[PDB]
């Protein structure tokens, strides 16, 4: 789905904390659909540690 | 089993490929190239030798 290929890659990519961010609680989206924009590329979706 | 860190241009440098070498075996104490791999710049690499 969108779920794996987007949100788990969000899990894999990290930031300032220094790799890791593992074991943390995330508030993600159930289902995500196109809304608008010029051309529907990979598109912005975020997840929150 | 070895897990190798995500590729870093600073720590690794020019090349994302790596050479795993073997050491104290037989009568040769120095290095012998034992394996080659390609490092992942999106996640850490898992392999069993």
């Amino acid at each position: 789905n969108v779920i794996r290929n987007k949100q788990i890659s969000a899990m894999k990519l990290t930031g300032v904390d220094g790799k890791s961010q593992y074991g943390n609680a995330f508030i993600i989206a159930n289902t995500v659909k196109h809304y608008g924009g010029y051309s529907d590329l990979g598109g912005p979706i975020t997840v929150y540690n | 089993n070895f897990v190798l860190p995500k590729y870093d241009p600073a720590e690794h440098g020019d090349e994302r490929w790596f050479k795993i070498h073997i050491g104290n075996v037989g009568g040769n104490t120095g290095r012998q190239p034992y394996y080659s791999g390609m490092l992942s710049d999106t996640s850490e690499t898992s392999m069993t030798l």
